[PDB]
């Protein structure tokens, strides 16, 4: 079993800058891959970015590829999410996903994802 | 979507999850035991390991550690470092309470082996924490297997219990995410439990959930919950015969209703039929 | 026709066929080694079993039987009578060659644990006939299970070579019905071996042909083998880059052409039905 | 690996009977299925009799289901087919054959099976 718990929400200026963190706990050993999800208010939960947990691989969606960064803490079990040059329609909640089942690679399916944390809210201001 | 299987094995083939042991027979839990909250053969229909369920029979049941002959400080079976604060044990640890252990100790380049006798009730058994007793072992590191059990130690007097679990935590603070408690959610239903003779002073059956050899296959295959209940047959061999339908649940665990269940042989397997309701009303087995 | 696959596990999550241990490691045989004959590990890619080979990692390496003090009379683990000559030993019984065993002996009903010391040399070493000698166990009723291993006490300061399978038969008669010898097919390649870590007064790698889980999966599948070899790809599961392509033969083992320095975190993927000959590219190039 | 011996072919007369047998020898333990097959000339291989090796169940192809019956030695390992009531159609190759491999009834394919006798020749004539 996995928890999840996010946290660096707010409202945040156009333009500016927020970085959420996720802090993992309980059977950590075995976990694959960290990811963040985002939806927005009549639209569908989309994938933003993931990681493999203990190696290098890292993917991002388009739409925030040259803006957002994902990574996990040197020290603790932390990923964090790294949003630049936030806009209006970055305006979600940002949801923590944690995938321990093995698989290759990153994947972007909501459904291969098996720990979930509550979300954040992000409003981004104009 | 990848259809939703379980192994072509017959049960007398497989092994218990809870320790490494051949199968011998199919049992429901006594009267006074509703639940249960084994930490090691537990997997989803998924594939998703939880507690402290490795994928492999080479995990089940086994200590690794560095003894300074007062504790032995825990690490993973490879030797990664095993935090505090986060589990109940490193992947592997026994999962047996109601009973002393009696562990064998062995060593990387050395000879010899060392039993190592394991009390779980006092609060220098602190797995949750990476440390337990070293009750005599001396200094060294060591890897250890589950070898046979005895009466527990305290409260002094009673029986072997193996439907319980270890107490993972102490004085200090409780353990945490534990893997949750197995209940039969349907009318009539009870929990489905994989027999294994135990060796020490009794007749020892340990019970487990899932055969090991089912959750490396699930782990696998990683089929797709599609439904609420997955409505299985035990088939026999010989005749081809359906000896009673079951249903397993998503969080790993296969319950009946009982006519019984004991008393069916243990050369059988078990066929996916269709994904029911969890209210699926199950015929008793037999009858 | 139902097709062939391998699990989609990491290697370093297996365990090795031979005795109850992780994998640690791949790797190739030494120079001095041409074939080998191991009898657990042993699998069909249709899910066959042959020599001593259960299908479940309980039965692996381990022994039961009734000593009377001056031998041990084997039986199948489950109580089973093993009837002699037949075949090598009963399922699971170990098949480590080149070295002295030492099994931990318990008892159903009966408390304590026994060192069971065992030189595979001797003539009373007749497994193939069911019986080995009991070199000081009592008289009772034990299953045991291998603990750690030895230098072979013959002949004298020889080396632990678990390449070797034991001597099932004696000087009177040959065991039969051996799992039959394995050989490298040729063009460059070289059998694959799973390595664990195993106990003793050493730095002993036990090596197998294939993991048991490996074993319990195809016995499970017995997907009809439809060609001469299986091309598969060594899959890291960070990148997803390919690793290594091998081969694997009906007979039930891996090759390739080159290992030793392979991650083991990796997944074995089948890629497609290749010809006998199929000419591998050099792992890595 | 399971090593099979046939024995018992020869000529017979319409109408007369023949017992052939099979000794079965090696890995025996985990033999779940032992079965007859024939091979006439220019036919391929066809499933004659088999049955459960350690279980009760038994089954016979159609065309000798009620003149052929298999079954097993309660002393030796070995497999029996008593042929009745014998027809010049029945000159064939009769092979012994095992199956180790776990499986729910009989099977009446050729491939399905692990290991084969060497054949014994049965010639019925008038
Ligand atoms: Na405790
Ligand atoms: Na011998």
């Amino acid at each position: 079993q996995v928890q999840l718990q996010e946290s660096g929400g707010g409202l945040v200026m156009t333009g500016g800058s927020l970085r959420l963190s996720c802090a993992v706990s309980g059977r950590t050993i075995d976990v694959s891959v960290m990811a963040w999800f985002r939806q927005a208010p009549g639209k569908e939960r989309e994938f933003v970015s993931g990681m493999r947990w203990s190696g290098m691989t890292t993917y991002s969606a388009d739409s925030v590829k040259d803006r957002f960064t994902i990574s996990r803490d040197k020290t603790k079990n932390t990923v964090y999410l790294q949003m630049n040059s936030l806009k209006p329609e970055d305006t979600a909640v940002y949801y923590c996903a944690a995938r321990s089942r093995f698989i290759v690679g990153v994947p972007q399916a909501r459904d291969l994802y098996d720990y979930w944390g509550q979300g954040t809210q992000v409003t981004v201001s104009s | 979507t990848r259809p939703f299987t379980l192994p072509n094995l017959p049960l007398s083939s497989l092994s218990n999850s809870r320790a490494p042991l051949p199968i011998s027979s199919i049992g429901i839990s006594p009267d006074n035991v509703q639940s249960v909250q084994f930490q090691n053969g537990r997997c989803t229909l998924d594939g998703r390991l939880v507690g402290t369920t490795p994928v492999s029979l080479s995990h089940v049941a086994k200590i690794r550690g560095t003894s300074n002959g007062t504790v032995i400080n825990l690490t993973e079976l490879d030797g990664t470092p095993f935090h505090p604060f986060e589990g109940p044990a490193p992947i592997g640890f026994p999962d047996l309470g109601g009973c002393d252990w009696h562990i064998n100790m062995t060593q990387f380049g050395h000879s010899s082996q060392t039993q190592y006798d394991v009390d779980t009730t006092p609060d220098t058994f602190v797995p949750h924490l990476g440390s337990i007793q070293a009750n005599g072992i001396g200094s060294g590191n060591y890897v250890g297997v589950l070898s046979w059990i005895s009466p527990p130690s305290h409260p002094s007097g009673s029986q072997v219990d193996l439907w319980k679990i270890p107490n993972y935590g102490s004085s200090i603070t409780e353990a945490t995410h534990l893997a949750p408690s197995v209940y039969p959610p349907g009318f009539g239903e009870v929990l489905v439990f994989f027999m294994s003779k135990m060796p020490g002073p009794g007749a020892y059956n340990l019970p487990c959930l899932l055969p090991q050899e089912y959750i490396s296959h699930l782990a696998s295959e990683q089929a797709p919950t599609v439904g609420e209940a997955a409505l299985l047959h035990y088939v026999d061999p010989d005749t081809g015969r359906n000896l009673g339908e079951f249903k397993a649940y998503p969080d790993g665990f296969l319950t009946c209703v009982p006519n019984g269940p004991q008393q069916l042989p243990i050369n059988g397997v078990f066929v996916f039929v269709s994904w029911v309701s969890r209210f699926y009303q199950l015929k008793p087995v037999g009858t």
